RNA sequence: AGAGUGUAGCUUAAAAGCACCCAACUUACACUUAGGAGAUUCAAUUGACGCUCUGA
């Protein structure tokens, strides 16, 4: 049977800024502040506050403020740089920082005769090529661009093989170290998807079943 | 000169190669659960023992007990262990519900049935309740297996039970 | 060579009597324990959601090797074989604020 | 899930208080750290 | 008795194991022993995460010889915790590798080097 | 009068009594039992037990074994019990469930020790 | 479209027992102690609700 070889990849941005919390883990989260202080044993910050006025009140009856104050306005010097730069854009979902706290997968649209589908990106792998190698192909092929990527092992994620001449289709799992990810304004249909878009974008079984190797947290 | 067992030995199916890759017996009480089990199997070497030896009440009871946890002072008051149990409604619902296979349990320790009817067993259905008259106050209950004087048990005692013929007999 | 830090401060001897002062209400520990309660369930919950993705992903990474095996008997040999990349493998914890 | 190994206690008994300051080491990159005497932003120059 | 077929009832020395390069032979490949080492300027984070990674790791049935500490050092003061670990599959390198990375709480650095 | 097993020194628990109080704690369900030395069990228990059940918050705590065991004396002064021995383990002797299992017990009217054996 | 079907994770358990989670002692694990959450898909052995496999 003439199988239709049929490499591919599924690319991972690891989130650089943390999830938010929990309502119920803020609530665990002041608890064990609270619980923590009520355990601790004479920091000489507070030594350095509270015999110090007491001190200051046998002197007079016969700085923390300070340090404190600088500490509160020195806070109010520098800004945040903003969790957020995801609401302002609402529609740059080519760009890599559509998301912060979230995973972030490449995915691109690919236009066939016979079919009209929007894939996880591909490559085609000849018996001589490493799957490994038909990755590391595919990664510097279609965003033409200077990324740098990561994989883990030679151990696929996920399978879906599709026919109408046989083929199969193979799914593996990369993972962004850097990106010189040059022109992102490219004329390709690349867009980073968090988890719920994915649900979006792809209707088949060959892609609404990508999700259970994609790494929801 | 070995003669091969009779029938499958112990630690045998358990016996692999890899035991680091089994998981273990953490404590001492998992150990004496499954030694229990395996000391109440039948076995074929001597052992010991040879020689000394519907659906509405699921309904209303998970409803019932739904109703139990969500009041707020049985979840106060039993995190703060102060909370306690009526033995009267026990005794009673006892009594009606699984008090006849307990009386049963006693009526077999105490070698009533291997005696009184040549070991052809039953089980007492009717929660009936005998007292002596201890003089015109108080009465001692008859319940399975007590201890009574005959100075108590001097005049017939008072049988009440519900129900609906009959022949009692002591 | 063993020399730990595991070994206390000697500083935190003396002066132990700033707060001897334990004292709470009675709904204070009632909230303190539906904390507890509510936070055990959240973290249960928790382990639920990622048992569940390491059940499904491993699931699906060995229906990948059956697939790979099955249509490439010269494939899933080299599918298994690892990298000598992965001795100097690392990645830092996330931020709050990008660069 | 970033915040399952963050909600933390000191797990010793011989330990003074700690504040949460945020630390930045060169790149405007906030994490939160506790620290004697209660700072409120870390820079190394 | 030796000579009844009860003999050896009683023997246990073989259900107890009273007692480094990787295996990677031709179809069963595993690591060999390894060290995670968890650096952080929080004593909270870094032994906290060390826990939860060896909570993971006896959960999901992995030879972890042992979990000691660095010492700190001075500059602010980083911590560290060593978690070694021994044999792993393909896949299970993958999906191991993945849930340390997707875990970590914030700024705590890894590393997946080995022993020496 | 009557022998006890007097033997089994290696071994835990001692054979050596006529009724033994045995509690089973599950991850569910305390559990309270009155045997002799032949496995017969004699008197239960259980919070797997409609009567006892429905008047419980949760049947394993603290509050559970207090409860079982009231109704486990109230039903061994019934059936002409008075002398159990009770042995646990040295974590379960200092645990606070069987301590106040044990208050219980006592406070209903067994002693949780027998007599001797008369020769 | 058909086929296999079905108790919370597992059960030739019948509303159970192990699994599971938090809290405490532990660097940590483990033990132990204190707590927590649990289910027989809906109607009459039978049909129809949800899953898996084979189809287009």
């Amino acid at each position: 049977s003439p199988w239709r070889l049929l490499g591919a990849l599924c690319l991972q941005r690891p989130p650089v800024v943390s999830k938010p919390l929990t309502p119920l883990q803020e609530e665990m989260a002041s608890l064990l502040q609270q619980i923590e202080i009520e355990r601790s044993l004479y920091s000489d910050h507070e030594l350095r506050a509270l015999d110090e006025n007491q001190r200051l009140a046998k002197k007079k009856a016969d700085l923390a403020q300070d340090l404190e104050d600088m500490w509160e306005q020195k806070f109010l010097q520098f800004k945040l740089g903003a969790r957020i730069t995801e609401a302002d854009e609402k529609n740059d979902r080519t760009s890599l920082n559509r998301k912060l706290d979230r995973n972030l997968v490449l995915l691109v649209r690919e236009k066939f005769g016979d079919q009209d589908v929007w894939i996880l990106p591909q490559a085609e792998w000849q018996p001589g090529e490493t799957l490994r190698g038909t990755a590391e192909r595919t990664l510097a092929t279609l965003s033409e661009n200077n990324m740098e990527a990561k994989f883990l092992g030679n151990a696929p994620c996920g399978h879906y093989t599709f026919k109408f001449l046989g083929a199969k289709v193979f799914f593996f799992k990369a993972l962004l170290l850097t990106g010189d990810f040059s022109q992102a304004g490219n004329k390709g249909h690349h867009v980073w998807v968090t988890k719920d878009e994915l649900g979006d974008y792809l209707k088949p079984k060959y892609l609404a079943q990508v999700r259970r190797f994609v790494s929801d947290l | 000169r070995r003669t091969p067992p009779l029938g499958p030995m112990p630690n045998s199916d358990i016996d692999l190669s890899n035991l680091e890759r089994l998981e273990k017996y953490r404590s001492f009480d998992r150990y004496r659960r499954r030694a229990e089990q395996e000391a109440q199997a039948p076995h074929w070497w001597r052992t010991y023992r040879e020689y000394f030896g519907r659906t509405q009440q699921l309904l209303e009871r998970k409803q019932a007990i739904q109703e139990l946890r969500a009041n707020v002072e049985e979840e106060r008051a039993a995190r703060l262990r102060t909370a306690s149990v009526p033995l009267d409604a026990v005794r009673a619902e006892w009594e009606r519900t699984c008090g006849p296979y307990h009386k049963q349990r006693l009526a077999e320790y105490y070698g009533l049935y291997r005696d009184l009817f040549h070991g052809a067993t039953f089980v007492p259905r009717v929660p009936l309740h005998v007292a002596y008259a201890v003089g015109e106050d108080d009465l001692m209950p008859v319940y399975c297996g007590n201890e009574v004087t005959p100075t108590e048990a001097a005049q017939a005692p008072e049988v009440t039970y519900e129900a609906e013929l009959w022949t009692l007999l002591l | 060579i063993p020399i730990e830090d595991f070994i206390t401060p000697l500083k935190f001897l003396d002066k132990a009597r700033e707060r001897p002062q334990v004292e709470l209400t009675f709904e204070e520990t009632e909230r303190r324990a539906l904390l507890l309660k509510k936070w055990s369930l959240y973290k249960q919950q928790e382990r639920k959601m990622e048992r569940d993705t390491i059940r499904a992903m491993l699931e699906a990474q060995q229906e990948a090797l059956e697939e790979l095996q099955l249509e490439s008997p010269k494939l899933h040999a080299e599918a298994i074989k690892r990298d000598p990349n992965l001795f100097p493998f690392e990645k830092e914890g996330p931020h709050y604020t990008p660069p | 899930d970033s915040s399952r190994a963050s909600l933390t206690r000191v797990h010793r008994q011989a330990y003074a208080r700690l504040y949460p300051v945020l630390l930045v080491k060169q790149d405007g990159s906030t994490i939160h750290i506790r620290y004697r005497e209660p700072r409120r932003m870390l820079a190394m120059p | 008795y030796k000579t009844k077929p009860t003999h050896g009832i009683g023997k246990y020395k073989h259900l107890i194991k009273a007692e480094v390069r990787a295996i990677n032979l031709g179809t069963d490949y595993e690591y060999g022993v390894l060290n995670i080492h968890l650096t952080a300027y929080d004593m909270t984070l870094a032994e906290s995460y060390a826990q939860y990674v060896h909570n993971l790791c006896n959960s999901l049935s992995i030879k972890v010889e042992e979990s000691y500490a660095m010492p700190t050092k001075t500059i602010l003061t980083t911590h560290e915790r060593v978690v070694q670990i021994s044999g792993l599959s393909a896949t299970f390198a993958e999906i191991f590798l993945e849930i340390i990375q997707s875990s970590l709480p914030e700024g705590v650095r890894l590393s997946v080097k080995e022993h020496t | 009068v009557a022998r006890k097993e007097r033997g089994w020194r290696t071994v835990f628990p001692s054979r050596e009594f006529w009724h033994r109080l045995r509690v089973i704690r599950t991850q569910h369900h305390v559990e309270a039992l009155v045997e002799h030395q032949n496995g017969k069990v004699v008197v239960s228990a259980s919070t797997r037990e409609w009567a006892i059940k429905k008047h419980l918050y949760s049947t394993r705590n603290v509050v559970a074994c207090e409860s079982i065991g009231r109704v486990l004396a109230q039903r061994c002064l019934e059936a002409g019990i008075n002398f159990m021995v009770y042995q646990p383990t040295p974590w379960e002797a200092a645990s606070d469930s069987m301590k106040r299992l044990q208050s219980a017990m006592t406070e209903g009217g067994v002693v949780l020790r027998e007599p001797q054996r008369i020769y």
